[PDB]
RNA sequence: CCGAGCCUGGUGAUAGCUGGUUGUCCAAGAUAGAAUCUUAGUUCAACUUUAAAUUUGCCCACAGAACCAAAUCCCCUUGUAAAUUUAACUGUUAGUCCAAAGAGGAACAGCUCUUUGGACACUAGGAAAAAACCUUGUAGAGAGAGUAAAAAAUUUAACACCCAUAGUAGGCCUAAAAGCAGCCACCAAUUAAGAAAGCGUUCAAGCUCAACACAAAAAUCCCAAACAUAUA
RNA sequence: GUACCCUAACCGUGCAAAGGUAGCAUAAUCACUUGUUCCUUAAAUAGGGACCUGUAUGAAUGGCUCCACGAGGGUUCAGCUG
RNA sequence: ACCUCGGAGCAGAACCCAACCUCCGAGCAGUACAUGCUAAGACUUCACCAGUCAAAGCGAACCUCAAUUGAUCCAAUAACUUGACCAACGGAACAAGUUACCCUAGGGAUAACAGCGCAAUCCUAUUCUAGAGUCCAUAUCAACAAUAGGGUUUACGACCUCGAUGUUGGAUCAGGACAUCCCGAUGGUGCAGCCGCUAUUAAAGGUUCGUUUGUUCAACGAUUAAAGUCCUACGUGAUCUGAGUUCAGACCGGAGUAAUCCAGGUCGGUUUCUAUCUACUUUAUUCCUCCCUGUACGAAAGGACAAGAGAAAUAAGG
RNA sequence: AGAGUGUAGCUUAAAAGCACCCAACUUACACUUAGGAGAUUCAAUUGACGCUCUGA
RNA sequence: GUUAAUGUAGCUUAAAUUAUCAAAGCAAGGCACUGAAAAUGCCUAGAUGAGCCUCACAGCUCCAUUAACACCA
């Protein structure tokens, strides 16, 4: 029959080759994902149509900050074929309440906290 | 007795209860009788199938025909036909029970040895009549040695290590990468894309 | 020729799993043969059902099967075992939550 | 449960064997079934020596299938008892036989006759 | 094709172009990166 | 149709694509070894 | 799916292929003494225990 | 117009059966089952709708669920916003294909029957056309933009040249079977040629070889046109 | 059981009220059956005449001949006529 | 054949899960006579009805078995209780046959015809050398099997059609396929010649008349260069026919108590349309005779090709 | 002569627990119930009585 | 093809467990001999695969066979 899929823990154990291809650190990892749905929930089972509603990814190509914790990551492991996961990197820090209204999330995955529309 | 003994159409006491067609004794790699025991040359099964009594008479007559019993011997590796296959009587409508037992059948999976040969003889004297028996079998078959069986197995081990394709079938199926387990079987995780039904793709990694 | 066999399912099996809070008299697991044997504060009906005797939390454990000596079938299975052999069965217990009552001050006489 | 490490903790039929010629295969040579006929005209001397060979076998882990008797013949009735033995090693064969020789009480005759 | 081209015993064959191979491959590389960032 | 048929059963197209993506690619050397002494 | 056992399983070291040559409990009291001793040994699974838990003196006595 | 006239009346007979059921706009909305002179139907459940009350619902982690495979159940966190109860009822209970596990049949069916999950009866783009495969769902205007799925690849069979004496028709068995009807032995000459590996003789003889030497076929008419070479 | 140019009454304990007789017969008569043979035709699953395993023929459910008769159903000679 | 209940498999691990699916069973028996009364909490055969389990308490003492069954109706009994193979087992009431004299409402939810799916059956082609063919696998045929293809058959399925897609053969006029029966061109032969047999190639042309039968088939008569296999809604009934096959009447044999039926035979039995639209309405083969010559070939008996000439026949055009 | 050493039969028992013996029910074994015999090799962790082995 | 019954000594009838008897053949006896009549024996895997009990003995299991049924165009 067609059931849900238990993906083994070996698949989510990154190799030291993988830390060189994608620019991640094993020690001190990132805190917040940027989840973006890139596939439809149609022609997918109902246990994936509801997980996508649980993460807020009902719209395609709309990013969403989620924590990098093993309970949010258990939901992202169900629908990893539907989404695209990238780390939210913060070149400057998290925005204060003065820099809250001048932020922008870039396509590199970084959240700049001062966003003028002037060239360098 | 250096000849293939007589294989009977049915057991001595016959099966009285009609068994369902477990077709899963054809699909997948074989586990019983995959290696050589007191022999040198054999007939490998490169695909699954059912041996009727007619195939056993083909193998028994046309191995004992072309043979030196003073220099060669042969043993069976497949059993006598035991699984009952029930045909309904001809020209009947559908339903009304299950048909009566007509004949018996051995299941043979892929990678199974069928007959074995031996004696003071090399392979070229044996590739003659073992490659003509292998062509009459209902599955794709092959005459193998002990040296050419372990060559074709160590070759596929070298195919599985050399390939520049970053994606294999096991990496994609066991991880459920594109959600691809919606179109695969649960058997395809241990089949790894090399077995499709009764058939066997040996060029596939 | 094959008539009969249209029996429905019994709907037996575990009604209250591991760690569930269970009051007294709750049927824990209905069975057909002895799959789970009773343990602490768990009784057996006539039809081998397992009901709970106290208010508590259901625990499933594995312990040593020592049958009754008047149960001549199992004793004759015990005395065929080799010398180091120990049988085990899955037991169902109820860990009783509340105490059976407190001492309350009624009146100063 | 099957998926748990405690699977098969309660299985027991592999500890119970629920269900002959001379076995000399390559080195481990052992007899088949034996019979030990003991005939004497005393029921006291035949019944009591039937116990001791059975007590000698039990103390040496030799398998005793039957310990029955064949009926008497009116000569004065000669009482005959059969003690069925299976399995002796090479070192055990001379030693297990010579003690039953070296304990025959009073004029009882031995036998290592066999089945049928 | 005997009846209903895409269903049944005898279907018309569909084949995999370079479009369909490259479309699955670039979806397989988003997936391999997904397994990386969920591993830490 | 059963899972084991006498003919080669037609694959689902998304199954047919990963049997085309995951095909064996042989290691091609830079210089052909018959062009080297 | 199967998960391997964590510690040693019971009836595993005494497990042989010969069951006629191995000596048995012939009785109920020989089994129960081994049964009571095994229930007191600590095990790696869940049990009931987890939730519901000179020389002159001998010479004088041997003379006496 | 006679298997029982015709007319009026009961009579607006009855029909689980067919047909029909008329302004506008929005919203929610699809498939467990059981009984039944019942399977063309209905009642109850399930699902659905509204209103109301409350507090948990879904996703889930360790631990846990029996002896003779994929998974599920249970389940705090966590992600989330729903669920249960109460009140009031209608309608759907004549499904299809695909993937998977099986059963029946021929390991036939666009076949039949269960289960798990999709899609369809709902829009759009693609697979030529196309209910069911793939992409994609929440609505409007635009003579903006980035994308998703998305175009079938293959073309295959040459081959040696030279040379051949001899113990002996090896014995046996056989009319005789000589290298070759059969069995046993299978040594031995010259540098090198088997007491013969294919043909050939009633049996012989002759020829060689081993040995030196140097995939496709059916019925109105094939079916885009075409194109190996300008930089992913 | 036995007939012996395949032809001896030459024996037949089972029972039923009685056990199909005369005649006719491949019939308008289940199938077998275009039954076996002759005449008819160059050629006959048609038509006519004889033989009976007609094991579902048959005596007012009437049996069998024959004279007449028929917009009845088949077959045929000769003539004739698009 | 079946209809209710239960155990096991399908349904491998919570529950559930169909089948005119596969296998076993049940409609009781035995022992008690506290097999007394009560009552928390639960299970539940996917509803309901029924079914289960049960602590405490009272009272005493110091049930087994998987199924082993049956609602309501108020009466039979003083009461307690008891009563169905209501087995079609959620149960009307104990009510049957038959319809071709049939009728109505419907259904392509559902059959016959046709299409379609499918290819078991059928036909074909290659692979394999067993064996036949004196010897000799492959001139020719071919066992066990194998891999393909076709869509003639017998079937299966039930997808279009029951507010009608009308049928067997025949007539008429045919269109097409080639897997070629004849004519053409070649290779092999166990091909001397003559006859053949087999394969490659070729669909331009051709493919008869009769007796019996409704017959397609089949047998037979006489021929032919040959009297091809098929497909086209088993081609074509708004072109025709109606013998068979489906009616209303009727005998005969049989089945039935009869009404009536057989798929058994036989005699008889209404075949409707004024054309709206599409489409369309003047695109040379063969045989025999003679000659070559009774030559080649053959030991003879026999007996040709090619070339040449003439007679015909059909077809097309006049 | 040297080495290993040494609790009743066995003990990573510390005077223990199993093994063990007889009697009765058992054809007998088994079970059970009644009974039965048992040891730290002696001297201050140490030394010398006994056993096992390697030697002559 | 489905429902239905059937299975016998050398062959058939029967017996409601146990197995009876007329033919068949085996001799002897009367007759010159041969058929009959006697007087005697025999010939039954009760068609069977297992045995719940014990089974022609009676249900599955069955292999032959006997009748009806051999629809529906
Ligand atoms: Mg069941
Ligand atoms: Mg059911
Ligand atoms: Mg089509
Ligand atoms: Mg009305
Ligand atoms: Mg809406
Ligand atoms: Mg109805
Ligand atoms: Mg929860
Ligand atoms: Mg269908
Ligand atoms: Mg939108
Ligand atoms: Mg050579
Ligand atoms: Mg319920
Ligand atoms: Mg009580
Ligand atoms: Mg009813
Ligand atoms: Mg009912
Ligand atoms: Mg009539
Ligand atoms: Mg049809
Ligand atoms: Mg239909
Ligand atoms: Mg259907
Ligand atoms: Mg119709
Ligand atoms: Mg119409
Ligand atoms: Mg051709
Ligand atoms: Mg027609
Ligand atoms: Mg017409
Ligand atoms: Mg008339």
């Amino acid at each position: 029959k067609f059931t849900r899929s238990r993906i083994p823990e070996k698949v989510f154990q990154a190799s030291p080759e993988d830390h060189e291809k994608y620019g991640g650190d094993p020690q001190n990892p990132h805190k917040l994902h940027i989840v973006t749905r890139i596939k439809s929930t149609r022609r997918r089972p109902y246990w994936e149509k509801d997980i996508i509603k649980m993460l807020g990814l009902e719209k395609a190509h709309t990013p969403q900050v989620h924590k990098n914790i093993p309970s949010v990551n258990a939901k992202l492991k169900v629908v990893k074929h539907l989404i695209r996961i990238k780390p939210l990197k913060l070149p400057q820090g998290l925005p204060a309440e003065e820099n809250m209204s001048n932020t922008c999330l870039k396509s590199t995955g970084e959240l700049v906290v001062q966003w003028h529309l002037k060239p360098v | 007795k250096p000849k293939l003994r007589f294989i009977e159409r049915a057991p001595l006491v016959p099966k009285v209860r009609r068994e369902p067609k477990n077709l899963s004794d054809i699909r997948g790699p074989s586990t019983e009788a995959t290696e050589f025991t007191e022999g040198n040359f054999a007939i490998l099964a490169l695909g699954g199938g059912y041996l009727h009594w007619g195939h056993f008479e083909m193998m028994r007559l046309t191995i004992n025909r072309s043979m030196d019993p003073k220099n060669m011997f042969a043993i069976w590796r497949v059993p006598a036909p035991f699984k009952p296959i029930t045909r309904k009587s001809v020209g009947h409508r559908m339903g009304g029970g299950k048909g009566a037992i007509d004949h018996y059948v051995t299941p043979v999976k892929a990678g199974r040895l069928v007959v074995e040969m031996g004696g003071r003889c090399e392979f070229e004297e044996v590739q003659g009549f073992l490659d003509q028996v292998a062509h009459k079998l209902p599955f794709a078959a092959k005459a193998v040695s002990r040296g050419t069986l372990e060559k074709m197995r160590k070759d596929q081990e070298e195919r599985e290590r050399n390939n520049q394709n970053p994606w294999t079938f096991e990496r994609i199926a066991t991880a459920n990468m594109l959600g691809i387990r919606k179109v695969l079987s649960p058997y395809d995780l241990t089949h790894k894309g090399k077995y499709w039904g009764k058939f066997y793709m040996p060029k596939r990694v | 020729k094959n008539l009969g066999g249209k029996s429905s399912g019994r709907r037996q099996g575990i009604k209250k799993m591991e760690g569930h809070y269970v009051h007294a008299g709750n049927i824990i697991a209905t069975q057909r043969h002895f799959r789970w044997h009773p343990g602490a504060h768990v009784g057996v009906g006539k039809n081998k059902c397992l009901y709970a005797l106290e208010e508590g939390i259901v625990r499933y454990t594995k312990e040593v099967y020592v049958p009754h000596p008047r149960n001549t079938e199992a004793v004759d299975l015990i005395t065929r075992l080799p010398k180091g052999a120990v049988l085990y069965k899955t037991f169902v217990h109820v860990v009783p939550a509340k105490p059976e009552g407190t001492f309350k001050l009624v009146a100063m006489l | 449960y099957k998926t748990k490490p405690t699977h098969g903790i309660g299985k027991y039929k592999h500890l119970i064997k629920a269900e002959v010629r001379a076995i000399n295969l390559g080195t481990d040579y052992e007899y088949g079934v034996l019979n030990i006929h003991l005939t004497a005209y005393d029921m006291t001397l035949a019944e009591s020596y039937a116990q001791y060979v059975h007590n000698l076998c039990n103390s040496l882990s030799i398998k005793v299938e039957e310990s029955y008797a064949m009926p008497t013949k009116t000569i004065l009735t000669t009482h005959e008892r059969v003690v069925q033995i299976s399995g002796l090693s090479a070192t055990f064969a001379e030693i297990f036989l010579e003690i039953i020789q070296s304990s025959l009480p009073e004029g009882v005759r031995l036998s290592v006759k066999e089945h049928t | 094709i005997p009846g209903r081209q895409w269903i049944g015993k005898h279907r018309r064959p569909r084949f995999v172009s370079l479009r369909a191979k490259q479309n699955m491959i670039r979806r397989l590389e988003i997936e391999a990166e997904n397994h990386y960032w969920l591993s830490m | 149709s059963k899972a084991v048929t006498r003919h080669r059963r037609v694959m689902h197209f998304q199954r047919q694509k990963l049997m085309a993506v995951t095909e064996y690619i042989p290691p091609k050397p830079a210089i052909h070894p018959s062009c080297l002494p | 799916r199967r998960t391997p056992p964590l510690g040693p399983m019971p009836n595993s070291d005494i497990d042989l292929s010969n069951l006629e040559r191995l000596e048995k409990y012939r009785s109920f009291d020989r089994y129960r003494r081994r049964a009571e001793q095994e229930a007191q040994a600590p095990h790696w699974w869940r049990t009931y225990r987890e939730y519901f838990g000179r020389t002159q003196q001998l010479l004088e006595r041997k003379q006496a």
